[PDB]
């Protein structure tokens, strides 16, 4: 039965623990977000294909330039997140995510997954941005971002929410399949 | 509540660290060193390289952090001292981190399934790449523990302020040995 190793990286703003700790328990975590999501596994069905879905989580080390591609190689799937309503999340994707991804894995799928999808519509985050001349990352500009990279797919989800959460799991697997 | 919190997730996420090094060791180490199985001729006499100083960052854990870090159970905004205390135990990391690449390739090249076998023979979730993450990944998370209870401790946090420099010199000082 096909195992696939799925790393998450992006800036600690895209909410990585919390997406992936909200995908696992089916619940945003809510009252306390943990820090720790440790490496997980579990069986899913993708078009009645059954597959043992690993996930990795990469927080904490988004200073250490090094240290984060150990987690790389062998990696079937990345999901490179950014904070839809972080512009600077964004841009970095273009300007260090993607470049280390492809300088490792230069075979490896990519999902551009745009995180905090429950804050694009929110009144206070969209003023607390245009108050740094700034607005939140719309979906032609993710859809832009993943063709400059060769992303799979862009989507959009919420850990809050949880829409499209299911969803980025679903084509993480349907890139490796 | 908040500094709670963190302080149990520090203490729980550290009892399961070290469940998983220890699994680590009396599965894919003991297999290895037991002579119990076909160990490839590619890996042979080289689990120190597969290995590491991992033997040595679970006896840390084992039998001193996990047992210190208990203590400060009652006072999370005190836990950052631990840290302190023990800084130059946390320099076996950068050991560690430096001889990872090592690993990973010598796994790739020379050791084909056996690895995959003993995995699927003990019925583990974790493959030993994924164990052998792990000291990566914990040495890079007390600087974010530290961090969130920074954001709820009072006045009362120059015993973060502290433990934290030290779990942010660290993971930079393994990153810098990197070649
Ligand atoms: C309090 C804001 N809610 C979130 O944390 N949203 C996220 N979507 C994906 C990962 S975190």
């Amino acid at each position: 039965m096909q195992a696939i190793k799925c790393v998450v990286v992006g800036d600690g703003a895209v909410g990585k623990t919390c997406l992936l700790i909200s995908y696992t328990t089916n619940a945003f975590p809510g009252e306390y977000i943990p820090t720790v999501f440790d490496n997980y596994s579990a069986n899913v069905m993708v078009d009645g294909k059954p597959v043992n879905l690993g996930l990795w989580d990469t927080a904490g080390q988004e200073d250490y330039d090094r240290l984060r591609p150990l987690s790389y190689p062998q990696t079937d799937v990345f999901l490179i997140c950014f904070s839809l309503v972080s512009p600077a999340s964004f841009e970095n994707v273009r300007a260090k995510w993607y470049p280390e991804v492809r300088h490792h894995c230069p075979n490896t799928p990519i999902i551009l997954v745009g995180t905090k999808l429950d804050l694009r519509d929110d009144k206070d985050t969209i003023e607390k941005l245009k108050e740094k001349k700034l607005t939140p990352i719309t979906y032609p500009q993710g859809l832009a971002m993943a063709k400059e990279i060769g992303a799979v797919k862009y989507l959009e989800c919420s850990a809050l929410t949880q829409r499209g959460l299911k969803t980025v799991f679903d084509e993480a697997i349907r890139a490796v399949l | 509540r908040k500094k709670e919190f963190i302080m149990a997730e520090l203490l729980q996420t550290e009892k399961a660290y070290v469940r998983d090094l220890h699994e680590c060791l009396e599965t894919y180490l003991w297999e290895m060193t037991s002579g119990v199985e076909e160990i490839p001729p590619g890996i042979l006499n080289k689990e120190h390289i597969i290995f590491g100083n991992i033997q040595e960052i679970y006896d840390f854990h084992n039998n001193i952090f996990l047992k210190e870090l208990e203590k400060y159970e009652q006072l999370p905004e005190d836990v950052g001292h631990c840290f302190v205390t023990w800084a130059d135990k946390f320099q076996m990391y950068v050991t560690y981190c430096k001889n990872k690449p090592d690993s990973n390739q010598l796994i790739l090249e020379h050791a084909g399934t056996f690895f995959d076998e003993i995995q699927q023979r003990h019925g583990l979730a974790n493959s030993i790449s994924s164990y052998l993450i792990k000291p990566v990944q914990r040495v890079t998370k007390y600087q974010l523990l530290l961090k969130e209870l920074l954001t709820c401790c009072e006045e009362g946090k120059g015993e973060l302020k502290d433990g934290l420099e030290v779990m942010l010199s660290v993971p930079k000082k393994a990153n810098d040995a990197m070649h």
